[PDB]
């Protein structure tokens, strides 16, 4: 695709984001204090693990 | 009413030699020290109605009579009571004779009311838990910080009009004693003060009690340390070269006062001084200072005009990496800018060896990754930079350098559409960071 | 194992007032290798949810041992990456959950030349908010979740007892020495690696180790004064020395 001009003058422009941030708020809200908590635990040792893996991965590419 | 005041003089001094009987004879305790309150009430109305009577001078029961009762509280642990007889103590009329009497207890208070509670703990004097002066356009204290900023701002308003100004004809007790109180009041003035963050005011005050300064090593470095942090800089280097003048012992004064002139104010000469004077005198200190000149040092390298003294500052600096580097392997800010330095003189393998042993010693540095990722770049390694600035951004997606080294090396890589796509979304992003 | 008969006959507002519950969390909590962490955890997050102080101040002086042994063992290893998600369950109920508005901390400057109470001859001022809602955990705003989360445990020093001071002065100790040739003159063993601290964190470490100071302990303030002022020497931070030094002239 191609991007024009335009596409960055309405960019810097304000299109008015001042009301989604109730709804966010709203899920995030949704997700921790009736969502439930034992996935949590498996996820955040996934995110862990993950972590972990591409810090030696970036770690054993470095000497190459 | 319409009783002499001698009278009730008379029956507090009697009732104190009775609470002094008391207590030494084989629960009671409280009716003594309701005596004591009520002989403390008596004298504070005496006091008050021989000054009206006066204005129509050995305050000794008084004094002893009360503080001595909430002395025996605070040996039990009654902190409420003393507190609330503090504020009816403070809050009473004001006398012309017990003004440093007034002094005292307004310091007591406001060491303790800081130290003592917590936030919840606490009170309003309107509320629990002869005249007094009352009205609806007064200052109502509100939290522990106000009042005690407010007894601590006129303590040192009323301290100041009582000091000696350091006469040292002969005698010397009174200015020490003057000289004592106003540290003290300064101190807990500067740690109520601190912990807010408000650094101009603090910065005022302690410039305010400049007049008792002469030849105090505390006062003036305390100032010194207040400017920096408020931001004003001439007057902070020039209060920090008398600092060193004072007493030259120390090194953490002259290497701020380098690190002051290296920074914005963009002077080269003052610093180069101070880091050779680091440098005349642990291990630490002296590393620091080896860096802080090898710094100058190449700082001085780029403003030059011609090519010979571009390569003498080159090696001077290399040679003070080098040795800083030496004489302490275990610090990674100087491994990572003996790097950044080497890779100037294109060296690349000895610079990529380098920056891996500081990586090694520290993963998560922000610089250290940006100048792994750009080593690459001289290497044609295209996509592993790409990468490790992708990396990057995951640990700052709020940093303005490191998108431009993406945009830069995703328009020689893969295509412009990326470059465009890159450069919208950092329009968005500093259209989110400001208004 | 009382902790299991207590969540067995736990799982009404009269359920705290236990003589020795807090040691046995402490017995519990002083070592990664348990294997109750993630119940007993969620169910210490279960005493939150409700409004009242006996609970929250009963659950709060528990913090900094399980923050230094988390974030002290990870920067080395097995993260269950948990303990993450109370710290940000606790900033999130501490900066948006009140009544549906944010916390904005603000108060007057007293002026003498206006007639007071106590005297006669303000603008606000905001120390701290708003602070977006965080989700998760990141280098980068981490060591501000963690200074907004010492700040609220800095606001009811009265009701712990002395050996929870006595666990934050022995964490204050070693934190900010872990990687310097100093802990081998005083003699410390663990991990052997250096964490990059902030400068708002060790003014509210100040701040909480100065009440220390007059509650009995004694020598422990002294030496974690000590290594607070080496390590901002050390890091040249111009408030926590001056605040240091401060500090040290006040001692009678």
């Amino acid at each position: 695709e191609e991007i024009t001009f335009e596409a960055l003058k309405k960019a810097i422009d304000t299109s008015g984001m001042e009301e989604q941030e109730k709804e966010k708020r709203r899920l995030v809200i949704e997700k921790f204090q009736k969502a439930p908590f034992e996935e949590i635990a498996a996820q955040c040792e996934s995110k862990a693990n993950l972590l972990h893996d591409r810090l030696a991965q970036i770690l054993e590419l470095t000497i190459r | 009413t319409a009783v002499p005041p001698y009278r009730l003089r008379v029956i507090a001094e009697a009732y104190a030699t009775k609470g002094l009987c008391l207590e030494k004879l084989p629960d009671r305790e409280q009716d003594v020290i309701t005596c004591y309150e009520k002989a403390g009430d008596i004298a504070l109305l005496y006091l008050q109605e021989i000054e009206r009577v006066i204005l129509s001078e050995l305050g000794f029961f008084l004094e002893t009579g009360l503080q001595r009762a909430h002395v025996l509280y605070f040996k039990n642990g009654n902190l409420t009571r003393g507190v609330g007889r503090f504020r009816e103590l403070l809050r009473a009329v004001e006398t012309r004779t017990t003004q440093n009497l007034r002094m005292t207890i307004a310091r007591q208070l406001a060491e303790i009311l800081l130290r003592g509670m917590c936030e919840q703990s606490y009170w309003n004097p309107l509320e629990d838990p002869a005249r007094v002066y009352s009205g609806e356009n007064i200052f109502c204290p509100q939290e522990n910080t106000e009042e005690a900023l407010l007894l601590l701002l006129i303590s040192e308003s009323m301290a100041n009009r009582d000091a000696v100004l350091s006469r040292i004809p002969e005698h010397k007790s009174d200015r020490l004693i003057s000289l004592q109180s106003a540290s003290v009041v300064y101190d807990l003035l500067t740690i109520a003060l601190g912990r807010r963050g408000q650094y101009e005011m603090l910065s005022e005050c302690l410039e305010r009690a400049m007049k008792f300064a002469f030849e105090e090593f505390h006062l003036w470095y305390q100032f010194a340390l207040s400017l920096m942090a408020a931001g004003k800089s001439a007057r902070a280097v020039k209060v920090l070269k008398e600092c060193i003048r004072l007493k030259p012992d120390d090194a953490t004064i002259p290497l701020l006062a380098a690190k002051l002139c290296m920074g914005s104010l963009h002077w080269l000469e003052e610093a180069e001084k101070f880091a050779k004077t680091v440098v005349d005198v642990t291990s630490e200190f002296k590393a620091k200072g080896y860096l802080a000149l090898g710094l100058t040092y190449s700082l001085q390298a780029t403003d030059a005009s011609l090519r010979g003294m571009q390569e003498v500052l080159q090696r001077k600096a290399l040679l003070a990496f080098q040795r800083a580097h030496s004489l302490s392997p275990t610090d990674h800010q100087a491994a990572f800018y003996l790097a950044l330095q080497l890779a100037i003189s294109r060296q690349i393998p000895e610079a990529l060896g380098y920056v891996r042993q500081a990586l090694q010693l520290q993963g998560d540095d922000a610089n250290s990754l940006h100048l792994l990722a750009l080593l690459l770049s001289a290497q044609k390694h295209y996509h592993d930079a790409l990468n490790i600035i992708d990396m990057a951004l995951s640990e700052y997606p709020e940093n303005f350098i490191l998108l431009f080294s993406k945009v830069k090396l995703q328009s020689l890589c893969r295509g412009p559409d990326e470059a465009l796509l890159t450069c919208k979304h950092m329009l968005q992003i500093w259209k989110s960071c400001y208004n | 194992g009382v902790v299991e008969e207590w969540l067995s006959e736990f799982k009404l507002p009269n359920y705290a007032t236990k003589s020795s519950l807090v040691s046995s969390l402490y017995k519990v909590i002083q070592e990664p290798q348990s294997e109750l962490l993630e119940p007993v955890c969620h169910q210490l997050f279960e005493f939150y949810r409700s409004g009242e102080e006996q609970l929250l101040q009963f659950t709060l002086q528990f913090l900094p041992e399980l923050i230094w042994c988390y974030l002290a063992v990870s920067a080395s290893v097995h993260s269950s990456g948990c303990i993450e998600a109370l710290l940000l369950g606790v900033y999130n109920l501490e900066i948006v959950d009140k009544q549906g508005h944010t916390k904005v901390l603000s108060f007057t400057i007293p002026s003498l030349s206006k007639p007071s109470v106590y005297h006669e001859p303000l603008s606000k001022v905001v120390y701290s908010g708003p602070h977006p809602q965080r989700e998760m955990l990141t280098a980068q705003n981490r060591f501000e979740v963690l200074t907004f989360l010492l700040l609220c445990y800095n606001a009811a020093l009265t009701y712990m007892p002395s050996v929870s001071l006595q666990s934050l002065c022995q964490i204050c100790s070693r934190i900010c020495v872990c990687g310097y040739p100093r802990q081998h003159v005083r003699k410390y063993k663990g991990i052997s690696s250096r964490i990059p601290v902030s400068s708002g964190f060790m003014v509210q470490m100040l701040t909480g180790i100065y009440f220390a100071f007059y509650n009995g302990e004694w020598d422990l303030a002294q030496k974690a004064l000590d290594d607070i002022i080496y390590r901002a020497q050390l890091e040249l931070y111009p408030e926590p020395l001056l605040v240091a030094n401060a500090i040290k002239a006040s001692l009678p």
